[PDB]
This record gives C-alpha cells, structure tokens and sequence, in this order.
C-alpha cells in the first residue's frame, strides 16, 4: 500500500511532512520546468532562435 | 513593440498547468474541512 | 372580491423562505423593536423558532432546501412574533409622544 | 486549578473485549470550556512526545497502589476474580500485575500513546451550555503536534 | 486513589427520586465528613 | 494568567481574533470571499507598485521613457508593470462585487462599516486615476487634463481651484511629479482605513444570505473560511493571469503608447472599464457643472442607501420584486459602462441620458417604494 506507507513515513509526523514538501518541490522545480520547456518548443518546431542558430554560427559564419 | 512575447507565452503555459493542479488541490482540502458541515444533521428534542 | 387573498399568497410563495422551513416573523430583521418583542416571546415559542433559524442556517449553507413536503403553508404560516410586535411599538409611540408634550 | 479550567476531569481507558475507548472527561462553566479542552488536548500530546521518566516513576507507584486498592475486601476481590475469569480466561495476580507495570518506562508510554492518540479522529460527546467549544476540525487538529 | 469527583455552583448550592435509585440512603449513622489531598471530598 | 499565548500576546491576539478564532456565520456563501481578495490585491498591488516605482522617473521628458525602460531592460519589469496594470482592473472588478454583495444582501446596514467602505471606494478610484496619468501617454494626459478641466465649472473659486491642482495652467511636470506622489501616498491610506472598515465589521460580525441572526450557528474563522478565500483566490486569480499572460494589451487603449502630447487631441478620450459607468453620466447632462455633480453623485449616492432601507427584511433573498429590480441596476451599469465606450452621437446620446436616468431613479425612489409594497404583500 503506497498510501498507508506515504502516511506513515512521510504524512504522518510533521517534521517529516515539511521535508517531503521541500524534497519534493525540488524535484517537481526540476521535472515541471523541463517538461513545460519541452511541451513549448515542440508547439513551435524551427520557430525558436535555438532552431536557426545552426545557420549562422558553430558551423559557418 | 514587445521582445518578451516568447517568454510570456511560456509563462503562461507554466501558470496555467500550475493554476490547474493548485485550484484543484485547495477545493480538495476546502471540500474536505467543510465536510463536517456539509454532512452534519441536527435535531430539535425538548423534554416536550 | 377576494384579490388581495390572492395577492398575499402569490407572494408568500414567491418569496420561498416556507422552502426554508420559516415563519414569515422568522426572517424579520431584527432591530430595536423586534428584539424587545423577541424577549417578550414565550419559552417554547423562543427555542421553535432558535431551532428553525439554525435549521435554515445550515440548509443555506448546504444550499438545499427543506422537501416540498415540509415546507409551511401560506395559511398554517404562524405569525407567533406580530402581537408582540405591536404592543412594543404602540408602548414606544406613547414614549416619545409623551416626551414631547 | 491556576487557571480555574473546570469543577473535574477524569480520564479513562474503558476496555471491551475486541475495543475500548481510551479518553477524558470533564465538567466546566460556558466560558471556561475551550481553555480546559485546549489544555486536555495538550497533555494528550505531551504524553505522545514529551513524556519523562520521573513521571512514569510516579504513575506507576499510582497504579500500584490502585490496583491493590481494588482489592480492599471480598467484593472486589470476587468482582475482579469473576471479570478476570471473564475477560483474560485466567487470575491475574497483584505479583504478576506490578511485573507488567514495573516494565513500563517512558519511551514505552510515548510509543504506546503516540499509537493510539497521535494523529486520530477522535469521538466527541458534549452536553449542556457548549458555544465556547466549537467546531470537530479544531479539535482534531488538536490531536497532532505538542 | 479511589471515589467519585463532584462540583456544584456556589452563591445559591448546586438522582434521589425514585423507590430504589433513591434508597440506600435514609440516615443509618449520624454523618461523617472526610476531605482529602487527592481524592473528592465524601460525607455520610 | 491566561494559558496559551496566543490569546495573550496583544499581537497575537488581533491577529487571533481576526484570522483564527473570529466567530463567522455558517453559511455566508462565495459573495463573501471579495473582502479578503480586495485585501490581498491591495498588498498586491502596493508591492508591484513599489518594485515599478524603484524604476519610474517622475519627469514629462522621461516619465514614458522610464516606463518603457523597465518593461524593456528591468528583470521581469514587463511583468511587474503587467501585474500592476491589470491588477488595478482585479481591483475595481472585486470592488464591483464587494458593493454588489453589499446592496443585494443588506450589509449596508452596517452604517460606521458601510461608510468607510464608500470612503475607501473613493480613495481607490483617485488613487487609479493618477496611477493613469504616470506613463505619460497621450491617454494619461488627456484623461487628466479632460477630468481636471471639469473643476473650472464651479464659480468664482473654480478656475483658481483647477491651477492650483494643476500647479500651472495646464497639465505638465508640476501636475505629474505631485501625482506621483499622491499615487505613492494613498495605498498606505487605503491600507489604514481597510484595518477601520474591518474595525467596525467585527463589531457587528459578519452578515449572512439569509439575513437572520446566525448566531445560533457560527464557525471559526480558521479553517472554514481561511481555507474558502484561498480557493477563491486561486479561483480568481486564474482568469486575470490567464488575461495577463496571454492577452495583456486588451483592457488598454492603444492611445497610451503614443507619448503626450498636448497639441493633439486623441479622437475618443475614453477612460478605463471601470471609470465608463462613471463618464457616462458625466456626459448625460451637457452643462458642465451640471455634469460634475452628477458624476460627484453617481458614486456619492452610497452614503445614502441605507437610509432607503424600508423592507422589515434585511436581504433580498426572500424579496422577488426587490430582486429583478437589482438586476435592472446591475444591467443598467452594464448599458452605461457600453455608452461611456462610444462617442457622443445620436443614439449613444439619449441612451445615456435614459440610463444614468433610471441609475439614480431605481436607487433614490423605485429601490425604497418597491421594498414597502413588499411588506404590504407581507402583510405587514
Ligand atoms: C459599475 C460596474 C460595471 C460592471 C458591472 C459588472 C457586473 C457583471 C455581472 C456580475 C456577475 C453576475 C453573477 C451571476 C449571478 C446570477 C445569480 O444567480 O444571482 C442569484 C443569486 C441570488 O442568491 P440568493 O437568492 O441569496 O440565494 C438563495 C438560495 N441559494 O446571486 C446573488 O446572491 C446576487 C449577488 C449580486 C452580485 C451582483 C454584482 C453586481 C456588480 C455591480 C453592483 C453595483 C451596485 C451599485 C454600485 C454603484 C457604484
Ligand atoms: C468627485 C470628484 C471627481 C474628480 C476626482 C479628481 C481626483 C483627482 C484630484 C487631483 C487633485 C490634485 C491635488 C494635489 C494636492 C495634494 C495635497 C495633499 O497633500 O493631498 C491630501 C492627501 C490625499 O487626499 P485625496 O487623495 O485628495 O483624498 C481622497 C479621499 N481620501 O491626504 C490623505 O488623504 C491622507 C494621507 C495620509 C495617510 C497616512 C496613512 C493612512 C492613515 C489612515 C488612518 C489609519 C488608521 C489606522
Ligand atoms: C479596498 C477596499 C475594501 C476592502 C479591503 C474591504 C475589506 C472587507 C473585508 C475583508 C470584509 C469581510 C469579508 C466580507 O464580508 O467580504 C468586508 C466586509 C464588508 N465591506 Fe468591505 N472592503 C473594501 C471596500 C468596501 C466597499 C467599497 C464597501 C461599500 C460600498 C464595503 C462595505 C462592506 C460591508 C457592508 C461589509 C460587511 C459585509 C457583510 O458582512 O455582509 N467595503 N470588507
Ligand atoms: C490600490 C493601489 C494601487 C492602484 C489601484 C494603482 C493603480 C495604477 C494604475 C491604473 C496605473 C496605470 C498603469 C498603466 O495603465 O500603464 C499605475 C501605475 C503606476 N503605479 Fe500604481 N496603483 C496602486 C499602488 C501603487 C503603489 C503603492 C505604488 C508605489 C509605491 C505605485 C506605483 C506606480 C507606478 C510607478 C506606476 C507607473 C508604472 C506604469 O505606468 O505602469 N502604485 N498604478
Ligand atoms: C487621468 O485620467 C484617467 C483616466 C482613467 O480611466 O484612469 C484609469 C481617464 C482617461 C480618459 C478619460 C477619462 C478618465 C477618467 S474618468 C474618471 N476619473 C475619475 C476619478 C475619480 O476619483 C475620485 C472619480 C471619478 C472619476 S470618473
Ligand atoms: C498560481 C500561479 C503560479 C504561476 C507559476 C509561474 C511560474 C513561472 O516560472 C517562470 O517561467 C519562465 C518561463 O520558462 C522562466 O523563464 C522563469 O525563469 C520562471 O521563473
């Protein structure tokens, strides 16, 4: 049972609640930012200055 | 007339999926405190 | 010709506080004379309408109603307060009548 | 007593023979109820978190003498011998109860409270002149953090 | 260590109605007062 | 003693009794959560405010310019000024609700709680109007030199009245500097007589939709209605940062990118959303003082609603005919808002006229009349 154990582990007393949250925005920060910057670029493929940036530099200038 | 029209965009997908889990979350929690309320009944019982 | 009968008890169902389960003295706004009245009111009649007022409290907080069942009728709608009421104003009228003389 | 909280309180641990209700009781005046009710609950968490040893070595001394006390002629030695039958299948005798007791310390009295107190729903039953307590969510969040 | 606390309301003071629930209780001494440091006050 | 510290310590302690154990009815509903959202956007908008001004240049040769540069090189500048402009609109949109609230339910009868809600209705429609004027657009200067012109119509003291709010004899660097100021200065106002209106509320406690004594039901604050406004804030705050971040440039008039410039005048000075009910009536009477009054009196008109209370009911929930009544008002301000929009020309013209007529009719006679022909069908 992960909802018994996430309780009794992590919900249940407080100090370990608060270091759930924090813990746990830290990973969601790392994992929401590159999935919403991923879910962005993808909706405008060769529109972004990432895309063209091949054309006028690191190869020819 | 608006170079930061990229990032605003960008801004507005990440405060949008945010919004929608957060707005989801406190109704939750709202729904849940007042739920003592929202279920409780009441009755009248003089020594009539 | 019975046209205000008529009028009255359109209105009383227009109005909807019978779907609250309340007497029409019930929903009076409580200002000086009416909670002079309210202190006059009997035991019984007090903790009826204590109980009807909280009834109507947490059904508005639900934002359900009483069934159709249970809801007053226009003419088994007790004005239990008005008598009260009266004497309470008619009493204050004397007063400051009386102050001016 | 210093903040005049209530006329009484007493605690209970009421055993059935698959439940129980592990509680407290109190009588008070309308407006000193919620002050009583917040003190009540703050032990209930201190017990769960702060519990000491001296305290413990003077709660079992209490015990002792009380168990012994229930003893105090035939009745309540026949009522004890004739719910022990009932209820454990067996005589627990006084020796046997202060070898249960005796093992008790305070870190057993935190882990054994915090089992059954801490973080629980709790029942409530109030009578009488009841506007200053209010509200089963304060309550229940009176049963977590000291 | 053992006995049944009580309270009342002072300035004015704060189950004997019956045949039964209200008997056991009609004078058999005269009246003893006992008070304690922890334990309810008792009276006979 | 007391025993906790927290209904001891004399800060903790107003802080308890006002966010914790504040006795709150049961069932007051969602209309109530436009107190504790008009509460936060004021410290929202004092914070975005001052994190724009550390940035502004309070000069007519560089006011539009300091603007421009703190949209265009401060970090997230563009958003702050975003956040600060458009939060003045959540503002007045919350405000709206606040009153109507207020109206439909009877919380007018609240006088001292009442009064000091009008008064700070009032500091926050001047504190937006010389908010407006900072940019210094072609839309800012107009506006303030359209509404301003308006106090010359009062005789013998007006035109002495109108140069010396100017500073000069027209709009310019002594009125923008001074406005600035005034936009600095008044916030902290509304802030101080916010903790006066909230005084007077906790005198009475809050009201309720059924407009009975709900003291036979209270709740505590905390967490009832700690945790509803929260919902009602993120609730609320989805659509305006969803109108922030996706359309930022709708409300405004395109007007105010162009910098001032006092010899031409813009083809339609209109103002804000929220101040169009308000011009609109201003140009209903063609006299000029007439006008200034009945723009004065459009808002000053809630000093006198709860003298026009005659139902023996305090709300409108149990009055039908009270009802459809308040929603021809609040229809009504929507008609007045859409002239205000539109220039002075036939039908605008007598549409407006008629509107800003029924505005003050159906609050002055219809609103106090209606309400004693109920209480005769009450029979009363
Ligand atoms: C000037 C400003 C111009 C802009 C104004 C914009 C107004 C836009 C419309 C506002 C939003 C309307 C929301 C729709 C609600 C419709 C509805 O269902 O109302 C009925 C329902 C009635 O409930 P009860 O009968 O108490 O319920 C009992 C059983 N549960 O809703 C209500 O409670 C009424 C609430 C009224 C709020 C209206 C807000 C209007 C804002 C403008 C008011 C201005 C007042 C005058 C100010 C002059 C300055
Ligand atoms: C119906 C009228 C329509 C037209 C409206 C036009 C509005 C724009 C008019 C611009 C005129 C420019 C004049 C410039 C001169 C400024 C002189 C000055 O010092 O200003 C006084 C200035 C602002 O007044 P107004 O904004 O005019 O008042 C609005 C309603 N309160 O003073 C104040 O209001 C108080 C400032 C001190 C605040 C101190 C902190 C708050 C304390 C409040 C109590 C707290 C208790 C706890
Ligand atoms: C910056 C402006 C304002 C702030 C910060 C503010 C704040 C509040 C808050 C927090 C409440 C309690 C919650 C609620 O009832 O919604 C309240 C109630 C109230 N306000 Fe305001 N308010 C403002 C403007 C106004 C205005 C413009 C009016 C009237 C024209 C007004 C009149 C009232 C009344 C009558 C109540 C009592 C409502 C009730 O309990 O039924 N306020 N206010
Ligand atoms: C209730 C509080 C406030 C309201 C209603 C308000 C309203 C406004 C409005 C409508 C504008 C016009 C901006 C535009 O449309 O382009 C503005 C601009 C501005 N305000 Fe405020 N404001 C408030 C608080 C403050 C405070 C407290 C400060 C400073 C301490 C401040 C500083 C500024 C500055 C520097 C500008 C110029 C930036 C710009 O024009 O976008 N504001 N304000
Ligand atoms: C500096 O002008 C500001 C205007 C505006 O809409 O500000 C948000 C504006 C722009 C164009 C045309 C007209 C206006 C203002 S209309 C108005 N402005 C006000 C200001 C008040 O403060 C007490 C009261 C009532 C009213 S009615
Ligand atoms: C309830 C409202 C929550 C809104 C959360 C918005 C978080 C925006 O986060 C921002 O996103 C930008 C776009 O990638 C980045 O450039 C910024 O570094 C980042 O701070």
């Amino acid at each position: 049972a992960l909802l018994r154990q996430a309780y009794s582990a992590l919900f249940r007393r407080t100090s370990t609640f608060a270091l759930t949250v924090v813990l746990g925005a830290v990973l969601f920060e790392r994992a929401f930012d590159q999935g919403a910057d991923a879910i962005f670029e993808h909706l405008n493929e060769g529109k972004l200055w990432k895309h063209i940036k091949h054309k006028y530099e690191a190869s020819e200038e | 007339a608006e170079p930061e029209h990229d990032q605003r965009k960008r801004m507005g997908l990440k405060m949008l999926l945010i919004s929608a889990l957060l707005t989801s979350l406190l109704y939750y929690m709202k729904r849940h405190k007042w739920s003592v309320l929202k279920s409780r009944k009441m009755a009248y019982r003089p020594p009539k | 010709g019975r046209l205000m009968d008529r009028i009255r008890k359109w209105y009383y169902n227009a109005a909807g506080f019978n779907k609250y389960g309340l007497m029409r003295d019930d929903t009076l706004y409580e200002d000086d004379d009416v909670k002079e009245a309210l202190k006059r009111l009997p035991e019984d009649l007090y903790n009826e309408r204590m109980f009807r007022i909280k009834r109507a409290l947490d059904l508005s907080l639900k934002h359900r109603i009483l069934p159709k069942e249970q809801w007053v009728k226009y003419e088994e709608d007790k004005p239990y307060l008005e008598p009260y009421l009266k004497e309470v104003i008619r009493e204050r009228l004397e007063r400051e009548a009386w102050n001016k003389k | 007593v210093e903040h005049k909280l209530c006329h009484s309180f007493q605690t209970f641990n009421t055993s059935y023979s698959d439940t129980g209700l592990f509680g407290f009781h109190f009588v008070a005046d309308p407006l000193s109820i919620d002050d009583m009710m917040f003190c009540a609950q703050g032990e209930w968490m201190r017990l769960c978190t702060s519990t000491t040893e001296s305290e413990v070595k003077r709660a079992k001394n209490h015990l002792r003498s009380a168990m012994v006390a229930q003893l105090d002629g035939t009745t309540p030695v026949c009522e004890t011998i004739g719910s022990h039958l009932l209820n454990y299948g067996r005589r627990i005798s006084l020796e046997e109860w202060d070898s249960r007791i005796s093992a008790v310390d305070a870190r057993m009295v935190r882990d054994v409270c915090s089992k059954y107190i801490y973080d629980k729903c709790p029942a409530l039953a109030a009578v009488g002149p009841i506007e200053q307590l209010l509200d089963y969510n304060r309550i229940r969040s009176g049963m977590y953090w000291i | 260590x053992x006995x049944x606390x009580x309270x009342x309301x002072x300035x004015x003071x704060x189950p004997l109605l019956c045949r039964e629930s209200m008997s056991g209780r009609s004078a058999r001494r005269d009246l003893v007062a006992g008070i304690s440091l922890n334990a309810p006050a008792s009276v006979r | 003693m007391a025993p906790n510290i927290r209904k001891s310590h004399p800060l903790l302690k107003m802080i308890n009794n006002s966010l914790i154990d504040l006795p709150a009815p049961s069932n007051i509903s969602a209309w109530w959560n436009f107190g504790s959202l008009l509460a936060v956007c004021l410290m929202t908008q004092i914070l975005t405010g001052l994190l724009l001004a550390m940035h502004y240049t309070a000069d007519t040769s560089l006011a539009f310019s300091s603007v421009a540069h703190t949209c265009r090189n401060v970090q997230y500048g563009w958003l702050i000024r975003n956040l600060h402009a458009n939060g003045a609109s959540f503002f007045f949109i919350c405000i709206f609700l606040h009153i109507g609230r207020g109206l439909y339910y009877g919380s007018y009868l609240y006088k001292e709680t009442w009064n000091t809600g009008v008064i700070l209705l009032l500091t926050l429609m001047a504190t937006a109007f010389v908010g407006y004027v900072l940019p210094w657009g072609q839309m800012s200067f107009w506006g303030a030199t359209v509404i301003t012109n308006l106090f010359s119509a009062i005789p013998y003291i007006g035109h002495t009245l109108v140069e010396w709010a100017w500073g000069g004899f027209s709009v310019d660097n002594p009125t923008l500097t001074r406005f600035f100021a005034l936009h600095f200065l008044l916030p902290f106002a509304i802030a101080g007589i916010t903790i006066i209106h909230l005084t007077f509320l906790h005198e009475s406690g809050s009201n309720n939709p059924l407009g009975i004594s709900s003291d036979s039901d209270k709740i505590p604050f905390h967490p009832y209605y700690s945790f509803k406004d929260i919902l009602g804030l993120t609730l609320m705050l989805t659509p305006f940062l969803t109108l922030a971040l996706f359309s930022p440039n709708l409300l405004g008039d395109p007007e105010n990118f162009t910098p001032a410039n006092p010899l031409v005048t813009p083809p339609h000075i209109k103002p804000e959303w929220y101040f169009l009910f308000a011009y609109a009536i201003l140009r209903s009477i063609p006299n000029k003082l007439g006008g200034v009054l009945a723009l004065a009196a459009s808002v000053l008109i809630l000093f006198l609603i709860p003298f026009l209370h005659k139902s023996k009911q305090r709300t409108m929930t149990f009055r039908p005919l009270s009802q459809t009544l308040f929603w021809l008002l609040v229809a009504n301000l929507l008609i007045l808002t859409w002239i205000g929009s539109q220039p002075v020309e036939h039908p605008f013209i007598i549409i407006g006229q008629m509107a800003s007529l029924s505005y003050f009719t159906i609050l002055l006679i219809l609103f106090p009349t209606i309400g004693t022909l109920e209480n005769k069908m009450l029979n009363y």
